[PDB]
RNA sequence: CUUUAAUGUUUGAUGUUCUAACGUUGACCCGUAAUCCGGGUUGCGGACAGUGUCUGGUGGGUAGUUUGACUGGGGCGGUCUCCUCCUAAAGAGUAACGGAGGAGCACGAAGGUUGGCUAAUCCUGGUCGGACAUCAGGAGGUUAGUGCAAUGGCAUAAGCCAGCUUGACUGCGAGCGUGACGGCGCGAGCAGGUGCGAAAGCAGGUCAUAGUGAUCCGGUGGUUCUGAAUGGAAGGGCCAUC
RNA sequence: UGAACUCGCUGUGAAGAUGCAGUGUACCCGCGGCAAGACGGAAAGACCCCGUGAACCUUUACUAUAGCUUGACACUGAACA
RNA sequence: GUUUAUUAAAAACACAGCACUGUGCAAACACGAAAGUGGACGUAUACGGUGUGACGCCUGCCCGGUGCCGGGAGGUUAAU
RNA sequence: UUUUGUAUAAUGGGUCAGCGACUUAUAUUCUGUAGCAAGGUUAACCGAAUAGGGGAGCCGAAGGGAAACCGAGUCUUAACU
RNA sequence: CCAUAGGUUAAUGAGGCGAACCGGGGGAACUGAAACAUCUAAGUACCCCGAGGAAAAGAAAUCAACCGAGAUUCCCCCAG
């Protein structure tokens, strides 16, 4: 019951928020998966505010030089 | 057979153990080396005991 | 009806990324007093299955 | 019959011959007594096992007061 | 505490008795033209016997099965794993119910390391002292010794004494050898921490090659792992070991 | 009953030849006879071995188990020692 | 007398007789989840099992082993 | 046919005609091929026409570790040139 | 003695047959495990009983995971 996302299917959701319930209604993970966790998969271009999810930190380096928050 | 085997557990640090032979009948005494305890990671006395 | 994996030989071997199998070595269960620690160390961590026998574990075991 | 039985066979013998190059770690020979004996960048294993602590070609040399047989390297 | 007396109070194996459960393949009556069955008076048994559930024994009466392979046909005999020599044709490997022998351990010093030593068999001479104990010399040159078979080795000794000791150490491991594989072996160097030596260094068991068994299933101690709602726990896992 | 234009010998040969080699001999075809050969016909050898085959039988082979047998509890109560 | 219908008629089986042994009658034993039958409408001079095999002369020794019978102290011992 | 080996005197067949033995379904892997490609693809189902919906799900684009967990790393170990 | 057992006729119903499907009561073995006994085959074949056009189930002393759902049956995944 948990998930490895790959940060270029990160901005596929609803503008940059991406809770868990969201990033489940956009097919990317499981219904039943409660822990996930954004991992360094490379490409991104808008501001994603990741609040919630567990951030690697290649990932951190990214999602923020893209200009996105987290937590 | 007749030769059984025993276990050194350390004195000074956790129950880590070695193990080796060893012969009852001929020396009854009991053995005190001074080995490596690797939890600690130092040397100290290794006393005899049984399993 | 579905393929039934060999469920013994699923608790014993893991698929790696490029597609080859990690198992645990043998000769580390009981008997250990006899065997030099040199034995015992090479044998602790989990290696992988030679190219002879990897297709008995590939039958064996269809799904990963 | 009254005997009938054997060991399995040990694969002794001079692994990498006279001229040979070999990597650090080669066993050269493997054997029972000192048939051989190390000489200079080999080494001499609980085994009486010579191989190679550096680099090189292996050279077989027949030196010393007793006249016995040498396992040399030079880079 | 020991040793024991009188009274209260704790149950349960006894041994008779008692009658109402239960038994009657006793007598009589009725349903009824009826040795069945039922019901009714009785008489004898009587809380036993008998039946159900547990349980220990016994159980070819019955049932399901197993009862090896090699093999100069099968049986009988022998053998099956491991090490050494030859067969083996000067790399490795190489068969036969070919030829000869061993192993299933030992060892806290018989390991480590620093310092020293050098052996069999003689011939002489010498208290008992002999064919042979111990001493002294010579001649010998490893003819010995090596914990155990054999082969290969050992004087720089790996043989023989001696002093300090625990490297019979934990984590690794460049690279090789040998395996169909499971495996098996060798290994400099590195990190930690030790012995020995003034140090150079040596030491990850023992002159080397036998002394041994996979998995599964459990046992024991540990643990920065898991912990079926949540905290724990049991059970797992991982280490070490049986 | 594979199909035959279906001889002897000595050899040779998956090792005992009508069929191969060399030889010898023999017009073609019936009928009655005899049974040496066609490893003649008959039954996927019954001996023997094999198969991790079967069945039955045996027993102090293993495992069970009906039966028998022992207790405990139940049906099962009441006084007195 | 009986027997291998169909390769064996015998020395095999049975047999009268003999002994052991069980069985007190709701008998032992037998068929049957049981009810119930048979044994037997019999009752130890009876019944079942086992061996032996008319008759005559006989039937010796051993109870360590295996079974059976009896004995009950001690040891061991299930469920509970 | 079976065999080291068969004219073999080893197997099978008197002949003819007809029938007579590698299939099917589902999973899985690989090859060719076609579609689309960091994506590909839908199942039951509704619909009535093999379309069209339906993306529940599955496989891939990330691995290491027994696991927590970390993640282009990670396990190993006090740490690893 | 009282009643009960029993005996009489009447009212209504049942009885037997039938393909599969259905629910219950019983319930194998060959086979696989390269032998075999746990296990498998499999609650399968078969036997029996009782239905109905369907039968069973069925309106939570059910899940879930601090979020939530809301009887049952059937199909596809979950997932070999
Ligand atoms: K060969
Ligand atoms: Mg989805
Ligand atoms: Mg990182
Ligand atoms: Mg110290
Ligand atoms: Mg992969
Ligand atoms: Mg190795
Ligand atoms: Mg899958
Ligand atoms: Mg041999
Ligand atoms: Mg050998
Ligand atoms: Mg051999
Ligand atoms: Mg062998
Ligand atoms: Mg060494
Ligand atoms: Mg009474
Ligand atoms: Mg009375
Ligand atoms: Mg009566
Ligand atoms: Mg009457
Ligand atoms: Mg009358
Ligand atoms: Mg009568
Ligand atoms: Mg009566
Ligand atoms: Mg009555
Ligand atoms: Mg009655
Ligand atoms: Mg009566
Ligand atoms: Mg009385
Ligand atoms: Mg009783
Ligand atoms: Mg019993
Ligand atoms: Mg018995
Ligand atoms: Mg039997
Ligand atoms: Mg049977
Ligand atoms: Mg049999
Ligand atoms: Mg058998
Ligand atoms: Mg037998
Ligand atoms: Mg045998
Ligand atoms: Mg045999
Ligand atoms: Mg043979
Ligand atoms: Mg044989
Ligand atoms: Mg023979
Ligand atoms: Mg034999
Ligand atoms: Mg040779
Ligand atoms: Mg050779
Ligand atoms: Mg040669
Ligand atoms: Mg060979
Ligand atoms: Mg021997
Ligand atoms: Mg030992
Ligand atoms: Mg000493
Ligand atoms: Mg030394
Ligand atoms: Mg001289
Ligand atoms: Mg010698
Ligand atoms: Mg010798
Ligand atoms: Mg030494
Ligand atoms: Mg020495
Ligand atoms: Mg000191
Ligand atoms: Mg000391
Ligand atoms: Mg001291
Ligand atoms: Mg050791
Ligand atoms: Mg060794
Ligand atoms: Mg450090
Ligand atoms: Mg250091
Ligand atoms: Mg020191
Ligand atoms: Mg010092
Ligand atoms: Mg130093
Ligand atoms: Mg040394
Ligand atoms: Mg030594
Ligand atoms: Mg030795
Ligand atoms: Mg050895
Ligand atoms: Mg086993
Ligand atoms: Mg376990
Ligand atoms: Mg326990
Ligand atoms: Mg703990
Ligand atoms: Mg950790
Ligand atoms: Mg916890
Ligand atoms: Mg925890
Ligand atoms: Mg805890
Ligand atoms: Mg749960
Ligand atoms: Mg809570
Ligand atoms: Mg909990
Ligand atoms: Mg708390
Ligand atoms: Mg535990
Ligand atoms: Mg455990
Ligand atoms: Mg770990
Ligand atoms: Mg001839
Ligand atoms: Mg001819
Ligand atoms: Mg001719
Ligand atoms: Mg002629
Ligand atoms: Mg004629
Ligand atoms: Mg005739
Ligand atoms: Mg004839
Ligand atoms: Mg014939
Ligand atoms: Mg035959
Ligand atoms: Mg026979
Ligand atoms: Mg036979
Ligand atoms: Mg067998
Ligand atoms: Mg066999
Ligand atoms: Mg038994
Ligand atoms: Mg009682
Ligand atoms: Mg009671
Ligand atoms: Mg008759
Ligand atoms: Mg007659
Ligand atoms: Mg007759
Ligand atoms: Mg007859
Ligand atoms: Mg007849
Ligand atoms: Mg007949
Ligand atoms: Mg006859
Ligand atoms: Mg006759
Ligand atoms: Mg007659
Ligand atoms: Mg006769
Ligand atoms: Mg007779
Ligand atoms: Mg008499
Ligand atoms: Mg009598
Ligand atoms: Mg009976
Ligand atoms: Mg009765
Ligand atoms: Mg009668
Ligand atoms: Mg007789
Ligand atoms: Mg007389
Ligand atoms: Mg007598
Ligand atoms: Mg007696
Ligand atoms: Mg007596
Ligand atoms: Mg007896
Ligand atoms: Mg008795
Ligand atoms: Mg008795
Ligand atoms: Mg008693
Ligand atoms: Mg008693
Ligand atoms: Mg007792
Ligand atoms: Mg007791
Ligand atoms: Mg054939
Ligand atoms: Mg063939
Ligand atoms: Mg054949
Ligand atoms: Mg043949
Ligand atoms: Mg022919
Ligand atoms: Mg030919
Ligand atoms: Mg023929
Ligand atoms: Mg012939
Ligand atoms: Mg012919
Ligand atoms: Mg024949
Ligand atoms: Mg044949
Ligand atoms: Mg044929
Ligand atoms: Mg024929
Ligand atoms: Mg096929
Ligand atoms: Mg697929
Ligand atoms: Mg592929
Ligand atoms: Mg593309
Ligand atoms: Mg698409
Ligand atoms: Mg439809
Ligand atoms: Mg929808
Ligand atoms: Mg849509
Ligand atoms: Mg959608
Ligand atoms: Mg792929
Ligand atoms: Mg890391
Ligand atoms: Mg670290
Ligand atoms: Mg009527
Ligand atoms: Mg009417
Ligand atoms: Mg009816
Ligand atoms: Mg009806
Ligand atoms: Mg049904
Ligand atoms: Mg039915
Ligand atoms: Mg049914
Ligand atoms: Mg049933
Ligand atoms: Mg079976
Ligand atoms: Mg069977
Ligand atoms: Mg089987
Ligand atoms: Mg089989
Ligand atoms: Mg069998
Ligand atoms: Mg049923
Ligand atoms: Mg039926
Ligand atoms: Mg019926
Ligand atoms: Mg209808
Ligand atoms: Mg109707
Ligand atoms: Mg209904
Ligand atoms: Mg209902
Ligand atoms: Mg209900
Ligand atoms: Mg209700
Ligand atoms: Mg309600
Ligand atoms: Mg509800
Ligand atoms: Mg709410
Ligand atoms: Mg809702
Ligand atoms: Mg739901």
């Amino acid at each position: 019951i948990t998930a490895e996302i790959r940060l270029s299917d990160l901005a596929k959701v609803e503008g940059g928020v991406v809770d868990l319930n969201t990033l489940k209604a956009a097919n990317i993970i499981g219904i039943q998966i409660e822990f996930a966790k954004v991992i360094l998969a490379g490409e991104v271009t808008t501001p994603v505010t990741v609040r919630g999810l567990r951030v690697t930190k290649g990932a951190r380096a990214a999602i923020e030089a893209a200009g996105g928050k987290i937590e | 057979g007749i030769r059984e085997k025993i276990k050194l557990v350390s004195s000074a640090g956790t129950g880590h153990f070695y193990t080796t032979t060893k012969n009852k009948r001929t020396k009854p005494e009991k053995l005190e080396l001074k080995k490596f305890d690797p939890v600690v990671r130092q040397h100290v006395i290794y006393k005899e005991a049984k399993i | 009806p579905k393929i039934k994996t060999v469920r013994g030989a699923a608790k014993r071997f893991k698929k790696t990324g490029k597609g080859g199998f990690k198992h645990k070595h043998a000769n580390l269960r009981h008997i250990l007093t006899k065997k030099a620690t040199k034995r015992k160390r090479h044998l602790r961590p989990k290696a992988m299955v030679s190219k002879g026998d990897l297709g008995l574990v590939i039958a064996c075991l269809p799904y990963a | 019959t009254r005997n009938g039985r054997d060991s399995e066979a040990k694969r002794l013998g001079v692994k990498r011959f006279g001229g040979e190059s070999v990597l650090a770690g080669s066993i050269i020979v493997r054997q029972r007594g000192t048939k051989f004996h190390a000489g200079a960048n080999v080494g001499c294993g609980r085994d009486h096992t010579l191989f190679a602590k550096a680099d090189g070609k292996v050279k077989f040399e027949v030196k010393g007061p007793k006249n016995r047989k040498f396992i040399s390297i030079e880079a």
